């Protein structure tokens, strides 16, 4: 709702303030990479 | 008799040792080079256009 004004019922975030005190957006999840990699080769050891 | 130098000198097997060691010692550099690469992967990237 928008009391007072001639343009009323905006829908969706506006461009002010979302802070209103509140600590922060919390938006958790998870990951999955498949990566080209050239670093975790454990082979070309020398010897001793 | 002489069979005898022949025999002695069979014999002093003893300082070849020495004598390598001298030659290693004052040899060149030595190599610790080591590499075993075995079967590929044939791998590679199919992008979408």
């Amino acid at each position: 709702k928008l009391t007072r004004t001639r343009l009323d019922r905006l829908y969706g975030l506006p461009a002010a303030d979302p802070n209103n005190g509140k600590e922060y957006y919390e938006i958790a999840g998870r990951f999955s990479l498949i990566s080209l990699v050239p670093s975790n080769d454990d082979y070309q050891t020398p010897i001793a | 008799m002489a069979s005898l130098i022949y025999r002695q000198l069979l014999t002093n097997s003893y300082t070849v040792d020495l004598s390598d060691e001298i030659q290693e010692i004052g040899s060149t550099k030595s190599q610790n080079v080591t590499i075993n690469p075995g079967p590929f992967a044939q791998t590679g990237y199919a992008p979408v256009n």
